[PDB]
């Protein structure tokens, strides 16, 4: 049942005497049993992946062959964890070791098996009742935001043959009996599935849901869905870490995981740190966030190879509660680290590279995970309906998008969130681009749009429009230097500025930007936009006239309007609450109107 | 009838990424067919990609993961992926390897072909002729397609070449003075597109002539190696044996390519340009040729494939080759694209070889090959007004470099942008070509005859 | 912005520095108009 | 170059196996 | 402990660059070190980076230059690179190799510390929520650093970086209102550099706090990728054995990347950009990430990992990766430099990721952060009118652009300005920064709002 | 009498379409006939050669393309010329070749358009502006050169 150890180049280790052994087996390498798998097989010889540290193996080491495949524990106990990349609890470790170091072969179980869970069947079986996969034959009270529900796992279907009344168990006891064809299964509340095989679902659906961001901009011009996949291609300082933890601090996704992949060790910390911290009313009563979300941990300077278990795993969590009928908005902080583990090891093991040393296989890699987003009709008899968002940043050398990884990205995600470094030096935070940004989703959203709001719509078409003509005519005004500005041109440039400055860009660390509800967001813009064809009309019908009204003639005399234009930011949603932002917002339309009848 | 039974090995050698390594083997067939069972059950099939003494080199298509190097067993057909092929193929749904989805039924094996393409004899190609008027301007005017001919659409990530697709399919027909049956293989296509197509068939009627191959970006990447000559086989059989008319639509043959790659990498082949293998070019033109009209026959094959071209470029590999050997293209832009402009289609990078011939006195307008060149020359000469004018401003023109803005801001929004739920016939068209080409006075109009201008410009 | 943003290509390197062999001339043939007309303008600053 | 020079090495690696 | 007799071995198979191959090796282990003699006497050492079967491929740290054949004479260790440490070693120096330089003894070990060190378990790092004043506005105020924080200064060659780094040592305190262990670890860099720091040091009255580690231009180039290590291990058990709070600085990390790089190429390993290895960022993340707090400790680590920018391109790899692991960086130029303005300290590149957190109510004063970010405005579009009015001339602007560039000149002379014995309290800063806004109304400042203005902007 | 070869066919007939054909072309000449021979492209025997030299795996130069490209080229381009016959009748043909290379762009870094230039001595290139202006025949002017000018002056 044992291999040996035939040689080491670094995260690839070549064991012999495997002969019976298949790919992606899970293997124990070293006395130390470290976590590794099969990715090659040579004869007798296999070429293992090893996910820890492989310093201090020897030649001749004991390698053990595990039947099971990379696999993730799902059951309760997850929420409001963090785990590491191959789901070895950290919380567990540093209770057990007392060491602030995670030390290398420690096997620890996902999951605790002395909580003791309260249990509550669903009380419409009985012995003899026919379950299938995906069927909740009961549910546990994780805590009191999430339900978490006790599936029967896929590939497995029977007769009811005893099912545990109500009451407090653990994961090591026995909750349902089943029975197929002579051959009986007991089943606890944990359930293993292959971490690289796309758990099974009745039908992916189309997303027609906003997935909702706590942004100005990455929602208003360039929305994304629940079950939807965005990319965040940011170079280093342009804020797409911000724009992530926003997304998850604030947002209507009833389940976050976060995989922090190659991520900088301080940044799972600030979540660890700040996350307990925030409140979310439930019915009435204050809760923290962290009930609701789970997040993995794998930084930049641990082993290199954990970074595409990493990334596998934290789906696979994903897709667990997208099949209880929740929605799941996971976001992976890197994408770009997992390919440069693709890299990395291609090279050890001495693979042809295809373009710039990636591997070939790249995009097909890529495309399998994202492809595992969406919002789908659950398998199981209870009827749920799930989804999956995938949110993930790109980390293009230089802010150069031409890289594999983020040109295989673009052609895979839906949703673009180009973010401009030369944005970031100014501070313009979140630094998106907004004119090499895209979403596909927008004729999706627009039955959604029509039936809640209606007035959105036209007011999100006319934005774009100011900002492209505002590129276009920079682009020769920089040659010109504004001498042949037409009256009508410069309220263009001017509104422009006036929607880059107070609507595109907001300071996520203060009180009143820290969130930004949607009726904020589409409230402030009418007002933007409604000044914008005032101001245009009143040139429009007095240019001809004997005294047009020139951008100094409003500017002077409004100069009232376009200071408060820039103040409806400062309006503290949490403290001024939707009453006042809306007839302050509609204060703001008056004195427009008003100030505009006296001046024309 | 091979009436022979079948060598099963045990005897693998080694597994290395897609490629499984046998030996022992007796007499290996190049490009035979090896069935796997997996230690679990689970049975694969791959093709054989060289062979050697004793040894072969297997391609699964549905992957290698679970196969160990110990108990697999592989069984080998004997003989080459033939194909089995009905004319009931239509209305059915497919997935990459050519098996049912659809809760059908296995086809019926009317009759088997080698997938790998029958070579047409050129003396009995007939010459496309007859214009399909696909009812997007930018097609019927400028860069019409032949019946038989060979025009792939280049795009880049995000643009909506899905839409333009699915318009000609359900807009294709004849210019008049029946009907297309659809084959469409989906290559690495997502969820969203999947059913972006199969419902746009439903909802028109048209799923009683379509045979869908769909491998899905969720799929195997090795299969859709295949899937490409699957499909293009069940065309060859319905438009050269059962006479009818074929559109094949592939949806991307850029995840075809990175297929190839995956595979060229695996066998530590010398590359050539951006890693793919140095025979691209032959593997895409045993598919791409696949088309057009035999002697004897009424059926033919029109293709329209579709390419994203990475970086936004067109001198990546991919679509270099494929301009080498298709005759002509699309070419869906993303400057249109950003401007709100549908369909987004750059009519100066992009040409139709055919369109010389398929065009004029007898098919379609006594004046469609002048007013076409003259509307190119005119949209490429405000182009350059436009660059010039971006550097010396809108002051620094003259009265001609107006006219040809003018020119350029009105056939864009008049003449390119149509909406993808109206078509206009190839008259239609050329009409409001004469009202884009009536903006210049006749003295500039100076890529068509006299006797032309005379008869329609002053209409 | 700060590049034309033309992919790198031998193709691109050529017309690049064909592109700025022209606007070298342009500058070139501008500033000699701006020096005709500064010496005039001075000859007629002087009249 | 760097392909090149791996396919160069892989060359003279199944060149010593074989004798 | 190892209580087995270490092995000698007269088996070198051969060389080939900078590895020595051995075969016949008795159970080799991964990573472990070999200690080899050359027929003339001289020893050196070096590490396997490799092991298959009897074979070993050990990198030899002083080079192979004269290494033998029948004669080299090697043994190994039975272990990987532990290094001593102790807490005397403050105050003295050593060469790159972990040997005392300055004729005191070697190192009286406390215990054995593995050079590749430990991840630290995210669930116990604390996030920084002290700040350091450094006494340089154009830091303390625009871009604050943490106690933990990783902020190295992006630099090009022939520009002061290496007083700054100096400067910060000496005047670097608590805005509480503290001696800090400091690790220099000169690698890659002249006599004359190393003398300077060794000699500020000195100067400063901090020597015996002070642990240097030289390495110098003439050195071997394989100890220069360890010397970062052997001072971040020292750093360690200071930090988190003895809960001193210790601040580590490494000289040109660009030295590291060279060392590097050449390793990556002896081995033939996958290249990323401008040739260095594709696992670059992974390596760099490994020195990197031995910082910040631990929580239930009262120790800490700093680190400026200064690095020189080849041919002033921000883009190099070595600034682009160091970008992406490190909390942002304070990056001087050579605009600055060349008008005599010292510290050169470039703000709009710049960035401190942690400045949210350690600014504001409770840490320094509650509108530092409004200043702050009106001022990086204020800046930038000094920049962007300059920009503009290089072409335009003055005449072109207004009132509304001749403002920026008021502040723009007023800002670099009065805020950036300081000279290398300046230490200016954050308070005294963020009164400065007032000042050059007050330069505007109220009505511009619009990142700042009325609820701070008011109080603030009338003084 | 021409010789048919598309795209699909073999890679090994690709590469000999070329030499049938000038073998035909030369068989003519001996009669003392004056022939012309006309290519589709020659940068499609180019690429024949190119997925040979590695299907062979043998090391390429630039592009991909074999380091002896230009022999190949050359070998094929100095098949021509005015020439006496051999046999008793004193007999004098001709071959002219017309090549066709096939721009990937107005580069001429291209290997096979440098390689091209290096033999031939009448280069007709064919500019892409004009093209684009759809003035025909579309000839640069200024890049193209013929070098038989001193021999047709008498
Ligand atoms: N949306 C934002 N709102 C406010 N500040 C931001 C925002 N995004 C970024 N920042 C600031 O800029 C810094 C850079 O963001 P970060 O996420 O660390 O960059 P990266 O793109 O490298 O992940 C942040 O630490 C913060 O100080």
């Amino acid at each position: 049942t044992f291999g040996y150890v035939h040689g080491v180049s670094g995260p690839v280790v070549t064991a012999c005497d495997m002969a019976g052994a298949a790919m992606y087996e899970l293997v124990r390498v070293g006395h130390s049993e470290l976590v590794g798998e099969i990715i090659r097989l040579e004869g007798d010889m296999a070429t293992i992946q090893v996910y820890e540290e492989t310093s201090g193996v020897s030649v001749g080491d004991p390698v053990l062959r595990t039947g099971k495949p990379l696999s993730v524990e799902l059951g309760p106990g997850i929420m409001g964890a963090i785990f590491d990349g191959i789901q070895r609890p950290l919380s567990d470790i540093s209770s057990q070791t007392q060491s602030i170091y995670i030390p290398r072969g420690v096997n620890v179980s996902a999951l605790s098996r002395d909580i003791k869970w309260e249990f509550i069947p669903s009380k419409n079986l009985r012995v003899g009742s026919h379950i299938t996969g995906g069927d909740i034959y009961g549910i546990v009270n994780e805590n009191s935001l999430i339900k978490h529900k006790i599936m029967l796992p896929p590939r497995s279907r029977g007769s009811v043959t005893y099912i545990a009344p109500p009451g407090n168990y653990d994961a090591s006891d026995v909750v349902l009996e089943l029975e197929f064809e002579g051959v009986k299964e007991k089943l606890s509340m944990v359930q293993v599935w292959p971490v690289r095989q796309v758990r099974p679902v009745t039908e992916k659906l189309p997303a027609n849901h906003p997935l909702l961001t706590g942004q100005r901009v990455l929602d208003a011009l360039f929305p994304c869905v629940q079950g939807g996949t965005t990319a965040i291609p940011g170079a280093f300082g342009c804020g797409k870490t911000v724009i992530s933890q926003s997304l998850s601090k604030y947002s209507n996704s009833d389940v976050i995981i976060y995989v922090g992949c190659g991520e900088r060790g301080n940044e799972m910390s600030e979540v660890l740190r700040d996350f307990p911290e925030l409140t979310m009313e439930v019915d009435g009563k204050v809760e923290s966030i962290m009930k609701r979300t789970a997040l993995v941990a794998n930084t930049s300077n641990m082993p290199v190879a954990a970074r595409e278990a990493s990334i596998y795993t934290g789906i696979t969590l994903s897709e667990y509660f997208r099949d209880m009928g929740y929605h799941v908005s996971m976001m992976a902080d890197s994408t770009s680290r997992w390919a440069e583990a693709l890299r990395e090891i291609s090279g050890r093991l001495a693979e042809m590279p295809a373009d710039s040393g990636y591997p070939a296989y790249l995009g097909a890699r890529l495309a399998s995970f994202y492809e595992r987003a969406g919002r789908v009709k659950c398998l199981g008899n209870p009827e749920r309906e799930g989804s999956v968002s995938i949110v993930g940043a790109v980390s293009p050398p230089g802010g150069d998008f031409s890289d594999p990884v983020t040109s295989a990205t673009l052609g895979i995600v839906q949703v673009f969130w180009g973010l401009d470094k030369k944005l970031a030096q100014r501070k313009h935070f979140p630094s998106v681009n907004w004119l090499i940004s895209y979403s596909k989703y927008m004729r999706a959203l627009d039955e959604y749009y029509d039936k809640h709001f209606t007035e959105f719509v036209p007011l999100r078409t006319k934005a774009k429009e100011i900002l492209q003509e505002e590129e276009d005519l920079a682009e020769i005004v920089q040659l010109v230097g504004k001498a042949s500005l037409a009256e009508t041109d410069k309220i263009t440039l001017e509104v422009a500025k006036l929607i880059k400055d107070d609507f595109l860009q907001q300071n996520g660390y203060t009180p009143y930007d820290r969130f930004c509800p949607f009726y904020k967001t589409v409230g402030m813009l009418s007002n933007m936009i409604s000044f914008y064809d005032m101001a245009r009309r009143a040139v429009e019908t007095t240019a001809q006239s004997d005294n047009k009204i020139t951008w100094s003639i409003i500017r002077e005399h409004m100069g009232e309007i376009l200071y408060k234009l820039s103040s409806m930011k400062f309006k503290d949603p949490v403290k001024d609450g939707e009453a006042k932002i809306k007839a302050d917002y509609a204060q703001l339309l008056e004195d427009m109107q008003n100030a505009f009848r006296s001046l024309e | 009838y091979l009436s022979q039974p079948r060598l099963t090995y045990k005897t693998v050698s080694g597994v290395n990424g897609p490629l499984v390594i046998l030996d022992h083997v007796k007499f290996p067939r190049y490009a035979e067919i090896v069935h796997l069972t997996l230690p679990d059950g689970t049975k694969r099939s791959g093709q054989v990609l060289e062979v050697s003494g004793s040894k072969a080199v297997v391609q699964v298509f549905e992957g290698t993961s679970g196969i160990d190097a110990k108990k697999t067993s592989c069984e080998f057909t004997g003989d080459i992926l033939r194909t089995p092929v009905s004319e009931d193929m239509l209305g059915r749904v497919f997935n990459g390897s050519g098996k049912p989805i659809d809760r059908g039924p296995v086809v019926l094996a009317e009759d088997f072909l080698d997938i790998m393409g029958q070579p047409i004899n050129p003396q009995c190609r007939i010459y496309p002729e007859e214009m399909i008027q696909t009812g997007i301007s930018a097609i019927d005017g400028m860069n019409s397609i032949a019946r038989g001919q060979k025009i792939p659409i280049f795009s880049a990530a995000g643009l909506p070449h899905n839409e333009i697709a699915a318009q000609i399919c359900r807009q294709a027909g004849l210019v008049k003075k029946e009907n297309f049956a659809i084959v469409f293989a989906a290559m690495g296509v997502n969820m969203e597109t999947a059913r972006f197509f199969k419902s746009d068939f439903e909802e028109n009627g048209s799923m009683d002539n379509v045979c869908l191959f769909l491998n899905l970006a969720n799929d195997p990447t090795i299969e859709r190696i295949i899937t490409p000559r699957l499909a293009l086989t069940t065309a060859e059989f319905l438009a050269y044996q059962c006479e009818k008319h074929v559109l094949v639509i592939l949806t991307d043959m850029s995840s075809y390519a990175e297929a190839l790659r995956e595979v060229s990498a695996a066998r530590e082949e010398v590359p050539g340009r951006r890693g793919f293998p140095g025979y691209m070019y032959t593997d895409l033109a045993t598919i791409y040729e696949r088309a057009g009209r035999v002697e004897g026959r009424n059926g033919s094959i029109t293709q329209i494939p579709i390419l994203t071209m990475p970086n936004d470029d067109i001198t990546h590999p991919i679509p270099d080759l494929t301009g080498y050997i298709t005759e002509g293209q699309i070419y869906v832009d993303r400057q249109l694209h950003n401007r709100q402009i549908y369909p987004p289609i750059n009519v100066l990078p992009s040409l139709s070889r055919l369109m010389k011939s398929a065009i004029g006195e007898g098919m379609t307008r006594k004046d469609h090959a002048d007013v076409s060149n003259q509307l190119y020359a005119c949209y490429a000469i405000g182009k350059d007004v436009q660059a010039m004018k971006a550097v010396v401003g809108e002051e620094a023109l003259t009265s001609d470099d107006l006219l040809y803005l003018e020119f350029l801001q009105k056939f864009e929004k008049n003449f390119i942008t149509q909406g993808p739920y109206e078509n206009r016939t190839v008259y239609e068209t050329l009409d409001i070509g004469w009202q884009l080409l009536r903006i210049f006075p006749k003295e500039m109009l100076k890529r068509i005859p006299q006797s032309t201008l005379s008869e329609f410009y002053p209409r | 912005k700060d590049r034309i943003e033309i992919f790198p290509s031998r193709m691109a390197q050529t017309i690049m520095k064909a592109r700025l062999k022209g606007a070298q001339t342009g500058r070139n043939l501008l500033k000699k108009k701006s020096d005709a007309l500064t010496l005039r303008f001075r000859q007629i600053l002087k009249k | 170059f760097y392909r090149l020079k791996k396919i160069q090495e892989k060359k003279k690696i199944i060149k010593e196996k074989s004798e």
